């Protein structure tokens, strides 16, 4: 069969690295048409939903161990913030065919046997009976579960214990003084006010709740608009209807309330924020049905249970949330210490997320833009409730580890009190017994309660060829999925062991693979051998060791915890960009670039190195977190003019600021076009602030420093360049 | 505890 072939290369001959490789699809899943019931491109799981580190699975343990390559799965149930965008086929007749023994679901790889009266399970080979329903003008072959690897069903009654719940929201807002002064409360109230119709309400059932919190927990009874304020204070930190109300039936009233809140605490002098007590109030408030507790704060918890200092209450809280189906999202925005390391656990183990906004301050008009945009997209994002996800492997395959934000203790089941849309997950697969078939399989199942009062089951079935050729295993290795694997292992090693240990782990992943490819595979002088499909692996890991998450040196605790929290939950596509940035050379930008094709055409990305930064050029750096517009110090007045209006480069805007609208400048338009395009994604909430930097007072040095550190291919501080990294590796895998 | 709605066992 056409098993992917090995394409040997010399890493030393590919410097600078051919980074366009980062946008290439993984190695093909070689599956002959006969193994699929209805052959098509939809017959095998798409890389967008699931990516195995190995698309040519080792036929046995000893081979897996020898390859030194990891076996994991980058799983991503949803692709967009809104379920109306590109949904998979949806089954509705209620017929769910499953194997009696392993419980796997009917899929494109089962084999129909005995005149097609029965079916042999591809996961455990058990013989199962074909329900007479299957053939009730269409045949069984017209069914989505037989036609598609990725599809969905309307779950029957026995997959539910209680009627699907309504989308419930409880906003826990910090109204203490730090929040008033920074403008966080205002910005938050405003954004909600501006987005009440962005919040999903597909079944018109969505319920909301508002908790203002300082030293006491402030409640609000909201009447039905149809019967036309009540603020109930509770300072007793030791201690439902009309508190959690219909977003529709109380639309005007909820609006009326949000509008007064800013006035109510307009002159609050209290600096206490009882997160602990408040978190408990919200729990009791929505625990009878479960839902989302979205915390907005710019004040370190300092009163009541759970207070922190410059805690395990939270971890136990998450344990409790898993019982009542509650998820906690956090938006931490302040110039002061927030202990992201500790609070991020709330979201992490409840399937939610924590968003950290360093130095947030209403005084900077641009701080507001970032927070509101992201907070708005976050509340407008669709999600599931009471969801559980598990992966079933074919005989010989076992799911041993699970990474990502969710709740998992001692089972193969991952619980999501709510399943967001913007995160990714990873499962480690161990091969115990030897695989006997020429193929093995993995099937992800997600039992969920959609935010439209419906119970569904989303299935993702992936088929991989087995092989006993070490060459073939490497030839089909997914460099990016593998990069992701080690990224998660690194975060764990970091968020649990040592930061240095994580660095050590990262580097070893490269050393072992390089040493293995060298000894296990067989004219020249001194190349650093590897195959084309793994050609970006050395770069990514090396680049990862320079990321704010693993950097040697000094990084503020919150900025580090945050970076670590992000790398662990980012969708593959953005994880890679967060590790290795897209850099654009604008001054010599092709004419198509900056203009439509309403999607803007982007210039081709250049290597992330200051080597290519001409002192007279214009460059745009995108690292998934921010955007840096770098203009050379010796840029021609024409260029300086075409972009900002003046000709004095020293008269250019500096720092976190937007690019001015320069009339009659078509170039100025194309620049603003590229920046706006880089800002729209229908899959993440991220709004990247723009930083303008001038090259060749102390603020200007700081910006150059920051922008410059994004170019991960360069020697940065105490880390060698990529060029040297490779040389270091070559010296190590030598005798 | 080792028993869930998705397994259907
Ligand atoms: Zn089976």
């Amino acid at each position: 069969r056409p098993m992917n072939q090995l394409y040997p290369i010399d890493l030393l001959t590919e410097l600078p690295p051919p980074i366009t490789d980062l946008t290439l699809p993984p190695p093909p899943l070689v599956i002959p048409p006969e193994r699929m019931l209805v052959p098509s491109e939809l017959s095998n799981a798409s890389p967008d939903y699931i990516r195995s580190t190995l698309n040519a699975v080792p036929k046995n343990s000893s081979l897996l161990k020898k390859s030194k390559l990891p076996f994991g799965l980058v799983i991503r149930p949803y692709q967009h913030l809104y379920d109306d965008i590109d949904p998979p086929p949806l089954n509705e007749d209620g017929l769910i065919v499953r194997c009696r023994r392993c419980r796997s679901y009917m899929n494109p790889f089962v084999t129909f046997i005995e005149q097609g009266r029965r079916w042999r399970c591809n996961f455990c080979r058990l013989a199962n009976d074909v329900p007479m329903q299957m053939d009730q003008p269409k045949s069984r072959y017209d069914r989505n579960e037989i036609k598609c690897a990725v599809m969905e069903y309307m779950a029957p009654k026995e997959y539910t214990l209680r009627q699907p719940p309504p989308a419930t929201y409880c906003f826990l807002i910090d109204v203490s003084q730090s929040s008033i002064k920074s403008g966080l409360l205002a910005t938050t109230i405003n954004t909600l006010l501006q987005n009440l119709d962005s919040i999903p309400n597909h079944d018109e059932r969505t319920r909301i709740s508002i908790l203002c919190v300082d030293n006491a927990i402030h409640y609000f009874k909201i009447p039905l608009d149809s019967e036309n304020i009540n603020m109930m204070d509770i300072a007793d930190l030791e201690e439902p209807n009309s508190m959690v109300v219909s977003l529709k039936a109380c639309r005007q009233n909820i609006e009326t309330l949000l509008t007064k809140i800013p006035q109510i605490f307009q002159s609050n002098l209290i600096t206490n924020f009882a997160l602990g007590p408040a978190l408990k109030s919200a729990y009791h408030l929505i625990g009878g049905v479960g839902g989302k507790i979205i915390v907005v704060s710019g004040t370190l918890p300092n009163l009541g249970i759970g207070k922190l200092q410059r805690d395990s209450f939270y971890k136990n809280f998450t344990i409790d949330c898993s019982k009542v189906q509650i998820t906690v999202d956090l938006f931490l925005a302040s110039e002061d210490y927030m202990d992201v390391a500790s609070l991020s656990n709330l979201s992490r183990f409840t399937a939610g997320q924590t968003h950290f906004y360093p130095g947030f301050s209403g005084k900077n008009p641009n701080d507001i833009v970032k927070f509101s945009t992201e907070f708005a997209k976050h509340i407008s994002m669709d999600f599931c409730m009471e969801t559980v996800m598990r992966a079933r492997g074919s005989t010989g395959l076992r799911m041993s580890r699970f990474y990502g934000h969710f709740f998992n203790r001692s089972s193969d089941l991952c619980a999501f009190s709510t399943m967001p849309r913007d995160q990714s997950y990873l499962f480690e697969v161990n091969v115990d017994e030897s695989i006997m078939a020429d193929y093995c399989y993995v099937q992800v199942a997600v039992l969920l309660s959609l935010n439209n009062s419906q119970r569904r089951i989303r299935i993702i079935t992936l088929a991989m060829p087995t092989t006993e050729s070490l060459a073939e295993v490497y030839a089909s290795a997914d460099q990016l999925a593998i990069a992701s694997f080690y990224n998660s292992k690194a975060v764990e090693k970091a968020l649990n062991s040592s930061l240095d240990d994580a660095r050590v782990l990262i580097n070893k992943s490269v050393q072992d693979i390089l040493a293995t490819y060298k000894k296990e595979i067989v004219a020249g002088g001194a190349p650093l051998r590897l195959c084309a499909n793994l050609r970006m692996f050395p770069l990514l890991m090396h680049s990862l060791t320079k990321h704010m998450a693993f950097r040697s040196g000094i990084v503020p605790s919150d900025h580090r915890a945050s970076a670590l929290n992000n790398l662990e939950s980012l969708p593959l596509k953005y994880l890679i960009k967060n590790i290795y940035p897209d850099v654009y050379s604008l001054h010599d930008m092709a004419d198509e670039a900056g203009l439509p094709v309403g999607t803007i055409v982007l210039p081709q990305p250049i290597n992330a190195t200051s080597s290519l930064f001409e002192r007279y050029g214009l460059y745009l750096i995108d690292n998934g977190n921010e955007l840096f517009l770098w203009m050379g110090g010796d840029a021609v007045p024409a260029l300086v003019f075409d972009v900002f209006g003046t000709q004095d480069i020293f008269d250019i805007p500096i720092g976190k600021q937007e690019i001015p609208v320069v009339e009659n400048s078509e170039f100025n338009q194309r620049v603003r076009n590229i920046i706006n395009q880089l800002r729209n994604h229908d899959d993440v909430i991220t709004y990247q602030s723009l930083y303008i930097v001038r090259g060749a007072a102390r603020e200007v040095a700081t910006l150059r420093l920051w922008a410059s550190s994004t170019l991960v291919e360069d020697k940065i501080l105490n880390n060698e360049s990529y060029r040297e990294f490779l040389q270091i590796m070559k010296a190590r895998i030598s005798k | 505890q080792l028993k869930d709605l998705e397994s259907q066992i």
